[PDB]
RNA sequence: UAUACCUCUGCU
RNA sequence: AGUAGUAACAAGAGGG
């Protein structure tokens, strides 16, 4: 699992 | 974006998001120097809240003494403590009534207690005020300090071992007028040294005789100091702590009190946070259950403002003789002497204030003492306000304080007095369209009112509101609020149709708990466990929380793990120790193994968890029982921490006893004072307690019973013990007549 | 020896400040002097001990700790200093020291150490032997309850305890009392052999075996089995929506199997009576059932429990009820009624209480044995009637007396004479076959009928025709279970009724699984709440075409039977017909639809209904012994529509969320809440004085009042015109 | 006592009683009521004892582990990777400071990094240093007697704090800290092995934790803190009288895998004979900085900000020169401040148990676990934020960083002003609660709860920010709702 | 009075 | 200067 968000 | 958390209150309940409003991993408020500001607000406050009252000086102290109670009824919402006599005993009545044979049992139990008690008792709990030194000191010291000071006066009642005996000392000791106390003092000796004359330190001893106010005065003083690291406040407050005087007799007041509460549904004292959400429960079940579908439901969210400050000893004469009515007089006089000390109270006013200079840059302390005849220039506006009215309070250095009471004085007694207006809200003394239940735990309490319509309610309210006026109990219209019932709030337990989990509370006990690597170790693990338990603590967090805390412990303790190329002071004995291993999975973590813990065997201890995988050499080393690094403690405090959530309880782990088990250096600022000398009184008496218990060895388990001496008994047992080892043992002929010729030649020394 | 103890003892007396304390200070003063310490408690050892880990010579060790390390490893560290400990003989030492004992120190023998910390490592052994099952997710129900936390506790007191103790290892210092019972003694005797010749502080074995024997109980949140070896690995067992299913190692106690057998067995039989085939459903479930881990069935074949539900499910499976025992020489033959227990304590005439326990109910035995029989009928603590025969006079009436001490009633209680010293009911026995005379003078005597072939047997011994000793006169099995359960004899007699079992409901003491399509996933009633509210919502919107189309299909559904176990069986029909008569008004009445009253209340529709038109404001449930009301109007503690979070939550528990559509959903007309009437809106005063329920009949069809319909609201109500179906 | 009997006692006084004295429920609806009223004054200025947002790292490639190496040996690795040093020069001026001591301390420091032969520096007490670690600057402690007579001798100031203004810096920090970052931050310490399948089913949960918790910008600050004050307690128990130089060290692996270690700057520690657990240490920060302090001069009151360097700074296709600023200010902690520093890996726990709560309620109600669901997929959605666009809502990922970086920042900015604010406000969240849950909520005396959550409300920040927060809370609330008599109590 | 040192203490 | 916050720290005590 990599996170990621919208930025 | 602006990134807000309170947002997510729109889509979560507050009761289940609570505890993103707990900032309890920052460092909690701490006060800086002195109290005396805060001892003096309170004292003057006190006063405030009862004004209307009857002022008289004292007969034996010369205190200024305010009494409030039967005084005049309150006229507005304000903090009173204008307790009525009548009702009160109205209410005590009522308890009475609804629970019979409960007093008659209580003191029947109590009765029993103040038979069997023994002066040892004392020795355990918090630190007592010592009169010897107008100074706080361990319970163990004040008690044997004060028991030295009696038997040099005329007073050894307590010789006979007996804690009742010891409170009869006490109350023929304030006969004395003239109490002979040795004080101590530095003097400052020359000595030649190999060729020069240097100055030496020494400490000399002196009598000092007291008057029969300034013993009594401090018979009747408590000590003050500013609370630290408390919870939920922007303002620090002041604290309390008994004297040796009152203490004895307040054990057994509260013991009372005690086994009412324990018999009380409305009393959440003395039981823990799963039995008080529980008895919430079943009250919220039984008035749900004792209504009509037509009848309402709120819940009053609840807290008492001023509630130390308005509870006044009188009052707790009149709660005490009640609930003793038709016993044997000396046992209700006997219960009756801590509630007139309370009403006889002194409170010691602090360190005092620290004075600067700015064209000077000089600093200077002065005395609370000083508080009466110094000039007041030095102050500021508020200050100098609360001093000139705490002069015509004071007594000898000390402020009187008759009506209401301090933090940190007295315990259980109070919420059976908040018990007793829940009571009264029985359908069947009420009578009316509305009736009420709940719960009450000290100055929090969660009220239960039902009634036919929401105009009930409100009659209701002021009908609890009002008579909890008439006792000296003041509601916070602040803090209090209502609503229907299904969600309320009790000491932080947040209920939402069902206890929800708050593990913010619980953050501050997620560390290293600093009493040594094996008793932290147990402790760590346990409270992952209980927390897993009690507040919903998930199981991948709680994995997460093993993780950080093995990392928190292995960097406090310096024992990382024995294949780490980390550098500290002992990672090479560590680093000895792991190649020299051959079964590493077996080295604790404190000796650079690893950890074994997961979420299935939290519960079990790491020695035992790890011991089929010791190397023997180790294992036997580890658990050696000749090693030199523990404290061969009493076995009622062995694997005993100290734990602070209520006051500062015990917390009791699982551990086997090792070479871990250790204890860290005293504290030695003691050397530079005058009371230097009791390191050395310590010393000598644990030498005298060590032989004792190669003559006893049940000493350390059961505490032994005797009037006869110490000397005497070791030996009775020494020429006994050698009589049975060669009458039918293994022990020589000549053997028996050197350890009797030794027990002889002790004899002639005395 | 004891040499060197009274040569120190010397050397310390010689000094004068040491016997200066150890004459003056006595016994009990040295408890006292013992604590007196300049240390206080340390309020912040967090904060202080990562201060002091910092320091070079932190830890305080025995002076001798000097002859047994070196001054300096090899490494060069310093492992000790001279400097004296503050109050102590004890020397400052570097955690270098530690290390060095436990890598190069000297090796002792510890190869008996987990018997003596014996209580630690059972956990070990019951978590190795443990085995794990699957991990199911669901709303996991707690209840706060006491149990034990240490398990295989030896059951005694502090005190026992304490005896026990001292005489293991301070064998020569025991005081006055001594080992007054066997339990005592087999443990004190087992310590002693097992601790024998073990080198470890004294201290150490007294705490440990104080922390083994007496018992410990704690308020803890539990779901599920409550036996100590459960609640030891809750931490494991349970969290908010999930249970680990794990058995631990070792055995189960048959306490504890036999009442959770007892438990099982009445769920079982509850839901049986609520299904088409309850002879069938019981069966099925009977087989699929298994108690911690085993299966339901091998433990009714070998487990003697004698319980009217346990029984059923015996009768069912062919096996043999335990429906007998022997006493006092006698064989006991239940042939009607049942043994409902109570354990309780009585005075004699001696002023002497006993723990006893006594039997309630009527009851009927097929007595014989010892050349003589009898039939007794007896209830709780009293002899109804025996009749006695026999081959002697002697034998008639040794039965007699062991029948009226069977009986367990005041009469003879009040009648015993000093002190009973030989379990309490042969305590009772043996004095009355010893000595019977002020038992039948005190038990008295009736007169009857001279009927033939009956005699009466008087306190002197006599056999008189028309008088007797109260009750008793002189004179000279197959089982069959239908599709409804009941059981009953070869002559077609009722022997148990599924409807007379008992209505307790106790918490397991160990796991059940049904494994029963019959079933819901949980044991227990809040779960039978929730997984039926939650199967409403998440199958809804075909429910709801169900519900306008074809209705009588809806309310047949199975999936509500587990549900109707928790009505009352009075209720239920009458509940059915005001549920369903309140659902056909809400279809009559075009317009108005609500549809969190039709998840609430469809439960409730699941069986028969009568056509009785009375009015309710809430149905009750019994859930864990108290019974609970669902209001019929709006929100309730079984059953609260959240508006907030857009939750049906029943006792406490999230069961789903509705659709949006249900947010936005409103009308003035409330049509399903009261028998031929409707809600209008609020309280009007022009339509005459407030009435309750119960006063509604007075009211003329079209008519309107007011009403105090519940939870304080006051409502406007009309009565409609046309009834429903 | 003895023979009292009750005969309308409490009846009779309830009668005998004002009516003024009564408990009047007045109903509770936060359509109707105001935002809490924040203080006017000057600028809340930075407080923490370290640069958050602003900060700027020297690094190397480095195989070392999350706390390996020489503190000192590895800060000179750092240095030696950055040239274009500049002659120093002072940008920003600390006004009540003389700057030239600061600007002499840098120019000290650098200097004895470079002829340090040794594990530790401890710098020479030079008077511009001494100026900067409060050297003698405690009155010298004489008796009352000795001093009784002088005129200016008062009690010291024991006033409230001075009021000061919430400024737009706290809440584009807070921005900050709930953002991912490209390097792990969090190394863990072995568990056992997994044996039950919950153990199995926690640790599939425990990895999405700790990618989103190990990433986030929050927890370099958690090791920063971690670091700062485990070095500056041990330093100050061993080395009371020494000025100490401690580095300020991170160490992190990136996604890419590499170890690497990082340079902030580094503090001295001064005279640090602490008794008392609320004791001061006198410490001074020197960190580096791309932040132009003129652009938010009411951020930077306590410091002295110097242009120390020029760096070329690598983009897309474009080489950028950038002057590299170093943030130098005297600063003060105690042994227990710095205790709940070394222990801020706790805020990770706050965080992540009201985030898995979440994920298992709705594991019972789904009666699966929501796990894999919740991180994967975007259908489950919070809010946590508010653009011109409207409300903004987050995944549980973000969630989980933004409530780390809440505690975090309870952590970093601790005060009995947070401590009172967040107690008593709660009571208002609960009554705003209960009027959403249909409860019908009453108040006794709103405008006293008011007055005890203003009265904590003095000039702290993060409290400010809490302030602000909870206002833009109330009126979110109040919109989704609207007039009317059967509101809308359902968010969206 | 200043400047060097030296000793004890870091919850007492 | 700085910490801090309703009062303190910015070493205290001694070799006087
Ligand atoms: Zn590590």
């Amino acid at each position: 699992y990599s996170p990621t968000s919208p930025s | 974006m602006d990134v807000n958390p309170m947002l997510i209150f729109l889509k979560v309940p507050v009761q289940n998001a609570i505890s993103t409003t707990f900032p309890y991993t920052g460092d909690p408020p701490y006060s800086h120097g002195t109290g005396t500001g805060y001892t003096m607000d309170t004292v003057i406050r006190t006063h405030d809240y009862s004004s209307r009252g009857i002022w008289k000086t004292n007969s034996e102290t010369g205190a200024q003494q305010l009494n409030p109670i039967d005084g005049p009824l309150p006229e507005d919402n304000e903090p009173s403590g204008y307790a009525q006599t009548d009702c009160v005993l109205e209410l005590i009545e009522g308890l009475d009534r609804s629970h019979p044979g409960l007093f008659e049992t209580a003191c029947q139990e109590t009765i029993d207690a103040i038979q069997q008690t023994r002066v040892d008792k004392l020795t355990q709990g918090r630190q007592t005020y010592d009169w010897t030194l107008n100074r706080n000191q361990p319970a163990a010291t004040a008690l044997a300090n004060t028991i030295e000071v009696f038997r040099k006066n005329g007073y050894k009642l307590n010789e006979s071992g007996r804690l009742i005996d010891f409170l009869k000392d006490v109350l023929l000791s304030f006969e004395n007028d003239s109490m002979e106390v040795t004080t101590h003092f530095q003097k400052k000796k020359r000595i030649r040294d190999n060729k020069k004359m240097i100055t030496q330190r020494t400490i000399g001893k002196k009598r000092v005789k007291l008057t029969k106010k300034n013993y009594l005065i401090r018979a009747l003083t408590l000590n003050t100091m500013t609370k630290d690291a408390e919870r939920g406040k922007l303002k620090r407050r002041a604290i309390a702590t008994p004297g040796m005087q009152i203490r004895g007799f307040v054990y057994f007041v509260e013991l009372l009190a005690r086994n009412i509460c324990e018999r009380l549904e409305q009393s959440g004292l003395p039981v823990g946070g799963n039995e008080k959400k529980a008895k919430l429960a079943n009250v919220i079940k039984k008035m749900m259950a004792k209504s009509t579908d037509e009848e309402l439901s709120y819940t009053i969210t609840g807290d008492n403002t001023k509630w130390n400050e308005n509870q006044n000893p009188r009052i707790f004469l009149a709660m005490v003789l009640r609930i003793t009515a038709g016993q044997p007089e000396w046992f209700r006089d006997l219960l009756a002497v801590a509630p007139i000390m309370f009403s006889n109270k002194v409170a010691r006013l602090g360190r005092g204030y620290m004075f600067e200079s700015k064209s000077m840059h000089l600093r200077t302390q002065i005395s609370a003492e000083n508080l009466s005849d110094i000039n007041l220039r030095y102050f500021n506006e508020d200050t100098k306000k609360k001093i000139e009215k705490i002069r015509h309070l004071m007594v000898e250095g000390t402020a009187s304080l008759s009506p209401g009471m301090m933090m940190g004085m007295f315990n259980m007694l109070s919420t059976v007095l908040g018990v007793s207006v829940l009571n009264l809200g029985q359908r069947e003394i009420l009578k009316r369209t509305y009736w009420w239940d709940g719960l009450q735990s000290s100055d929090d309490f969660a009220l239960i009112i039902n009634g036919h319509f929401k105009e009930d309610i409100q009659q209701g309210v002021n009908h609890f509101y009002r008579t909890c006026k008439l006792v000296g109990i003041n509601m916070s219209q602040k803090k209090s609020y209502i609503n229907k019932t299904g969600t309320f709030e009790f000491t932080s337990f947040f209920y939402r149709y069902g206890f929800v989990a708050n593990f913010s509370m619980e953050l501050p006990s997620f560390g290293v708990a600093g009493n040594n690597e094996s008793a932290d170790m147990s402790i760590g693990t346990t409270v992952i466990k209980t927390n897993m338990i009690n507040n919903d603590l998930g199981p991948a967090t709680a994995q997460m929380a093993i993780q950080l805390f093995i990392k928190d412990y292995r960097y406090t303790y310096r024992c990382h793990r024995g294949d780490t190329n980390l550098e500290t002071r002992r990672t090479k004995s560590i680093k000895r120790l792991w190649t020299e291993t051959i079964s590493k999975a077996g080295l604790l973590v404190a000796d650079g193994g690893p950890n074994p813990y997961n979420l299935r065997n939290l519960h079990i201890p790491e020695v035992c968890l790890k011991w089929s995988l010791m190397d023997p050499d180790y294992r036997g080393r580890l658990c050696n029982p000749n090693n030199p690094f523990v404290h061969h403690m009493e076995v009622e405090s062995t694997n005993l921490a100290v734990v602070m959530p209520g006051p500062a309880k015990s917390l009791e782990y699982d551990a086997v006893a090792t070479t871990h088990s250790w204890t860290p250096k005293r504290n030695r600022s003691i050397l530079n004072t005058n009371q230097r000398g009791i390191l050395e009184d310590e010393r000598i008496y644990q030498k005298c307690c060590q032989v004792f218990e190669k003559f006893f060895p049940s000493s350390t388990y059961r505490r032994p019973i005797g009037m006869a001496s110490m000397l005497d008994a070791m030996l009775s047992r020494a020429r006994i013990d050698a009589r049975i080892d060669l009458e039918s043992g293994r022990i020589s002929s000549q053997d028996f007549s050197e350890i009797t010729n030794t027990c002889k030649a002790i004899e002639a020394l005395k | 020896s004891g040499m060197e103890r009274i040569k120190e003892l010397m050397e310390m007396v010689k000094n004068s400040r040491m016997r200066e304390i150890l004459t003056t200070t006595s016994v009990d003063h040295m408890a006292v002097i013992k604590k007196y310490t300049s240390g206080r408690q340390e309020k912040n050892p967090a904060l202080r001990m990562k201060w002091m880990m910092a320091m070079k010579y932190p830890i305080s060790a025995s002076s001798r700790i000097r002859e047994m390390i070196p001054e300096k490893d090899e490494d060069g560290n310093t492992l000790w200093t001279n400097t004296k400990d503050a109050g102590s003989n004890r020397v400052l030492v570097s955690p270098n020291a530690v290390t060095w004992w436990n890598r190069a120190g000297p090796v002792s023998d510890v190869v008996h150490y987990p018997r003596v910390y014996k209580m630690y490592f059972d956990r070990l052994e019951r978590l190795t032997h443990g085995t794990f099952g699957p991990v199911k997710f669901y709303n996991q129900v707690k209840v706060r309850k006491r149990v034990d936390i240490n398990p295989g506790h030896k059951d005694l007191t502090s005190r026992e305890a304490q005896e026990v103790i001292m005489e293991v290892v301070f064998p020569n210092e025991v005081g006055a009392r001594t080992l007054s019972s066997d339990a005592q003694l087999t443990i004190t005797k087992e310590k002693k052999e097992e601790l024998k010749n073990c080198k470890i502080s004294p201290i150490m074995v007294a705490y440990m075996l104080e922390r083994e024997l007496v018992r410990r109980t704690r308020f803890l949140p539990i779901a599920g089995a409550t036996s100590s070896t459960y609640v030891e690995v809750l931490h494991l067992t349970q969290g908010t929506c999930w249970e680990q299913q794990y058995t631990p190692g070792g055995e189960a106690e048959n306490d504890d199997l036999d009442q959770t057998l007892i438990i099982a067995s009445r769920n079982i039989v509850r839901r049986s009576i609520v299904a088409i085939d309850p002879l069938a459903s019981l069966l099925s479930m009977c087989h699929t059932t298994s108690i911690s881990s085993e299966p339901l069935v091998e433990i009714l074949r070998s487990n003697p429990t004698d319980e009217q539900a346990v029984n059923i499910c015996k009768a069912a499976l062919g096996i043999r009820i335990n429906n007998s025992f022997s006493f006092g020489g006698y064989n006991f033959k239940r042939v009607k009624g049942s043994s409902q227990r109570t354990e309780k304590a009585v005075l004699t005439g001696n002023l002497q209480t006993l723990t006893m326990t006594i039997f309630e109910g009527y009851e009927e035995f097929n007595v014989s044995g010892k050349r003589a029989s009898a039939v007794l009928k007896k209830g709780a603590q009293r002899l109804i009637q025996a009749i006695i025969g026999g081959r002697t006079l002697e034998d008639i009436l040794n039965l007699m007396i062991t029948l009226m001490v069977f009986s367990q009633e005041e009469k003879m209680l009040k009648a015993v004479r000093g002190d009973l010293n030989f379990n309490p009911m042969y305590q009772l026995l043996r004095h009355f076959q010893k000595d019977s005379s002020t038992l039948l003078k005190n038990w008295g005597t009736e007169e009857i009928d001279p009927i033939m072939g009956i005699a009466g047997i008087m306190p002197d011994g006599t056999i008189n025709k028309t008088q007797t000793l109260m009750g008793v006169r002189l004179s000279q099995i197959r089982v069959n279970i239908d599709k409804y359960l009941r059981v009953r004899n070869e002559k077609g007699e009722l022997l148990i009724s599924p409807e007379e079992v008992s209505e307790a409901q106790g918490q397991e003491k160990l796991p059940i699984n049904y494994n029963s399509s019959l079933m819901w996933e949980v044991n227990g009633p809040e779960s039978i709440l929730t997984n039926t509210y939650h199967w409403i919502i998440k199958n809804w919107e075909l429910l709801k075409t169900q519900w306008m189309t074809d209705p009588t299909v809806l309310y047949n559904r199975i999936e509500f039977e587990p549900f109707q176990t928790l009505i009352p069986k009075g209720n239920r029909a009458i509940y059915s017909g005001f549920t369903r008569t309140l659902f056909q008004q809400m279809r009559d009445v075009e317009g108005t639809f609500d549809s969190i009253q039709i998840i609430k209340l469809l439960p409730f529709s699941a069986h028969p209904p009568s056509l009785g038109r009375t009015q309710f404001s809430s149905f009750t449930l019994n859930i864990r012994g108290a019974p609970l009301r669902l209001l019929i109007r709006g929100n309730s503690q079984v059953f609260n529509y959240n508006q907030m979070e857009n939750v049906i939550i029943v006792l406490g528990k999230s069961v789903g969320s509705p659709e949006r559509s249900i947010l936005t959903e409103s009308s003035s007309i409330e049509s399903a809440v009261l028998r031929g009437f409707l809600i209008l809106g609020k309280a009007n005063s022009k339509y005459g004085p407030v009435l309750t329920i119960g006063e509604l009949d007075k009211l003329g069809r079209g008519e309107k009042a007011n009403v105090l319909i519940g939870q304080g609201d006051t409502v406007l109500v009309m009565k409609r015109k046309r009834d429903s179906s | 006592v003895s023979s009292f009997k009750a005969n309308g006692n409490i009846e009779a006084k309830l009668g005998a009683m004002s009516e003024k004295v009564n408990a009047q429920i007045e109903s509770f609806d936060p359509r109707t009521i105001r935002e809490l009223e924040l203080p006017e004054g000057k600028f809340c200025t930075q407080r923490s004892k370290f640069l958050l947002m602003d900060a700027m790292k020297l690094s190397v490639l480095n195989p070392a582990h999350e706390g390996e190496g020489i503190p000192m040996k590895d800060a000179k690795a750092c240095l030696d990777t950055f040239w274009g040093w500049k002659k120093a020069t002072i940008i920003k001026k600390h006004e009540k400071g003389v700057n030239t001591n600061y600007l002499m301390i840098w120019e000290q420091l650098l200097e004895s990094i470079k002829e340090m032969e040794g594990k530790f520096l401890n710098l020479k007490k030079t008077n511009h240093l001494k100026w900067g670690l409060g050297e003698g600057q405690a009155p010298e402690k004489m008796d009352f007697e000795d001093c009784k007579e002088v005129p200016d001798l008062f009690q010291y100031k024991s006033e409230p704090p001075e009021k000061r203004k919430l400024a737009s810096w706290i809440q584009s920090e807070f921005n900050k800290a709930s953002e991912l970052t490209n390097s792990n931050w969090i190394e863990f310490d072995e568990l056992g092995n997994d044996v039950a399948p919950i153990e199995h089913i926690a640790s599939r949960r425990r990895n999405f934790f700790t990618a989103e918790v190990s990433q986030c910008r929050a927890s370099e600050y958690i090791m920063k803190a971690v670091y700062i004050n485990t070095a500056l307690l041990n330093s100050s128990c061993t080395a009371m009288e020494e000025y100490q130089v401690i580095p300020i060290i991170t160490k992190c692996r990136d996604t890419s895998g590499q170890r690497r270690t990082n340079l902030y700057g580094f503090i001295i520690k001064g005279r640090s004979h602490l008794r008392n657990d609320t004791d001061v240490v006198n410490f001074i920060s020197l960190e580096f900085s791309l932040t132009d302090p003129r652009n938010e001069i009411h951020k930077w009151e306590k410091y002295c900000v110097l242009e120390i360097g020029d760096m070329e700074i690598r983009t897309s296709i474009s080489t950028i020169m950038k002057p590299v600023y170093l943030y130098v200010r005297t600063n003060g902690t105690s042994k227990i401040k710095m205790k709940w520093g070394m222990e801020m890996r706790r805020c990770l726990l706050q965080s992540l148990q009201q985030v898995e709560s979440m994920i298992e309620a709705e594991s019972a109600v789904k009666e699966k676990d929501m796990t894999e669901p919740f991180f994967r997929n975007r259908e489950n959605d919070w809010p946590i934020g508010e653009s011109p666009q409207g409300i903004e809502k987050g995944t549980i990922g973000k969630v989980c960083r933004v409530l780390l970086a809440k505690s975090v920042f309870n952590s970093i900015y601790a005060s009995a002003q947070l401590e009172g604010f967040s107690a008593e406000s709660r009571k208002l969240l609960l009554l705003i609660q209960a009027f959403r849950d249909n409860l019908d909520p009453g108040t006794f005396d709103l405008k006293g709860l008011y007055e005890a959550i203003e009265e904590c409300i003095i000039n702290d920040p993060w409290v400010l920010l809490n302030a602000s927060w909870f206002n833009s809370f109330l009126k979110a609330v109040q919109l989704s709702m609207g007039s009317g008599s059967g509101e809308n109590l359902y968010f969206q």
